[PDB]
């Protein structure tokens, strides 16, 4: 079913998988794109 | 007994990393409260403490058996092994759970999957005041909570028709205010990442009067009834009344700062400083007066004579006048 098919794809990603090497480890930096959704000001202490 | 073969057999194979009902439809929460208590409404930082009793129920077609027992009672050791929904209060400053002395969670399991989880919180919920109208100022402000990571198309909050119980409403820490109603909604927002189901609580506040009758008002009409006691003392005692003039205005001030600072910092005219700032005007119209008094009498004595007895009738009935306008207006807004 589609369960068993997202399981499975999501077991095959996380195996085999290195966390101390960012992606492309040799070649180029890598990109990270930044957003922010400002929630609020709280105070401002002189 | 057969309990924990039943629990090994829900477990056997099950990853609490995906939503029931990953790729077929969005997953419907119903929620419940129960509100404990609502702690004090601080105007200065604009947010209010509440202490809940969160309640989320969803179905499970995963943690399904069949047996006997209908019903499987478990307290938080299994909270962390199943999926729980990522619900996050929007409008919380700060907020947290209990642990003391055992995780404060419930898990039950029915034999269809309906799971119920249930967990104490103690939320300082975000509500900016309108503080204009003070003291005699009415909020109604709310508690909204949301999925943080599932969009509407996955995650999708229903309530319950009794879902918001309140408790007993009189040990509650409510001081300057008083619960009046609430009132449950749900709409649908846009957000960079998608869109989310945020259902919201409105407490309604309204702010009883008291602490700033007799901490404010009170000492500003005694202050002007002070500086009217100024028009009878005989207009050749000038030390006396001069005296008079200007420690009622020092007093004054004082109270006029001590009452701004009681609320926090806004940029507009409330309905308090307002009163007491007619008050401060009162004071330096009775001093201003009498100067005029002392600087005639030098030039014509009959001139001070009648304007002393005409401003002893001037000045209360003025005052008099300012407070039926004030108060009325007020309470009719
Ligand atoms: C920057 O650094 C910061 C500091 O390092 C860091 O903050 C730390 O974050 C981590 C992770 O977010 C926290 O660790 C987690 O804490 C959870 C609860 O946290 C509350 O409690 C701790 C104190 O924890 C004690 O008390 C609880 C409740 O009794 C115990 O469960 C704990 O084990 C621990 O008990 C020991 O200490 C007690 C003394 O206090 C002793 O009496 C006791 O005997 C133990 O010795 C508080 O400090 C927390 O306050 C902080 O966090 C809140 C969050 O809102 C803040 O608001 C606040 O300001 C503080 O910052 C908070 O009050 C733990 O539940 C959690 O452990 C569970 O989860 C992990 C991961 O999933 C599991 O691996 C783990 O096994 C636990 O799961 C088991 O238990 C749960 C119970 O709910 C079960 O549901 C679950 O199924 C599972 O049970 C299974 O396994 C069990 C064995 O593990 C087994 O027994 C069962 O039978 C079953 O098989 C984890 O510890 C850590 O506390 C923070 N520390 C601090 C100082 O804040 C911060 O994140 C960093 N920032 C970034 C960006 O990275
Ligand atoms: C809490 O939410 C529920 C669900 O939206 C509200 O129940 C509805 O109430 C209206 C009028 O009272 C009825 O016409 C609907 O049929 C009810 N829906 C359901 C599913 O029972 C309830 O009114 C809300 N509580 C409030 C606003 O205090």
């Amino acid at each position: 079913s589609n369960m068993s098919l997202v399981k499975e794809t999501v077991d095959r990603l996380l195996k085999g998988y290195d966390i101390r090497l960012r992606p492309d480890f040799g070649g180029p930096p890598v990109a990270v794109g930044m957003n922010i959704d400002i929630a609020s000001i709280d105070m401002v202490s002189e | 007994g057969d309990v924990t073969v039943i629990l090994n057999n829900l477990l056997e194979g099950y990853d609490n990393k995906l939503r029931p009902d990953i790729g077929v439809k969005p997953t419907l929460i119903h929620t419940d409260m129960y509100v404990n208590s609502i702690g004090p409404v601080n105007a200065i930082n604009m947010e209010y403490t509440i202490d809940i009793f969160f309640a989320q129920t969803w179905y499970d077609r995963r943690l399904k058996f069949n047996s006997t027992i209908k019903v499987l009672r478990l307290n938080s050791n299994m909270v962390g092994k199943i999926w729980i929904p990522d619900t996050f209060f929007r409008n919380s400053k700060k907020a947290d759970a209990h642990w003391i002395t055992t995780p404060n969670r419930m898990l039950r399991i029915w034999n269809d999957g309906r799971v119920l989880y249930t967990l104490r919180l103690t939320i300082d919920a975000e509500c900016q005041l309108q503080l204009h109208n003070f003291p005699m100022d009415e909020h109604s402000c709310p508690l909204e909570f949301s999925s943080y990571g599932y969009p509407r198309e996955e995650i999708v909050y229903q309530w319950k028709r009794s879902s918001v119980e309140v408790g007993d409403t009189r040990s509650w820490r409510l001081y300057q205010f008083s619960f009046v109603g609430l009132r449950n909604t749900t709409e649908v927002v846009k957000t960079t990442s998608g869109d989310y189901v945020v259902m919201s609580v409105y407490f309604d506040l309204s702010r009883r009067m008291g602490y700033f009758t007799i901490q404010t008002y009170i000492p500003c009409t005694l202050i002007v009834v002070l500086s009217w006691v100024s028009f009878w003392i005989n207009k050749d005692a000038v030390p006396a009344r001069t005296s008079l003039g200007i420690t009622t205005v020092l007093t004054m001030t004082t109270l006029s700062t001590i009452a701004r600072k009681s609320l926090p910092k806004v940029s507009y005219v409330t309905a308090m400083d307002l009163f007491v700032s007619v008050c401060f005007i009162f004071v330096f119209s009775a001093l201003v007066e009498y100067g005029t008094l002392h600087y005639f009498v030098s030039s014509q004595p009959a001139r001070a004579a009648k304007m002393d007895s005409y401003a002893r009738i001037f000045f209360p009935t003025a005052f008099c006048l300012f407070n039926l306008v004030y108060w009325v207006s007020y309470l009719y807004l």
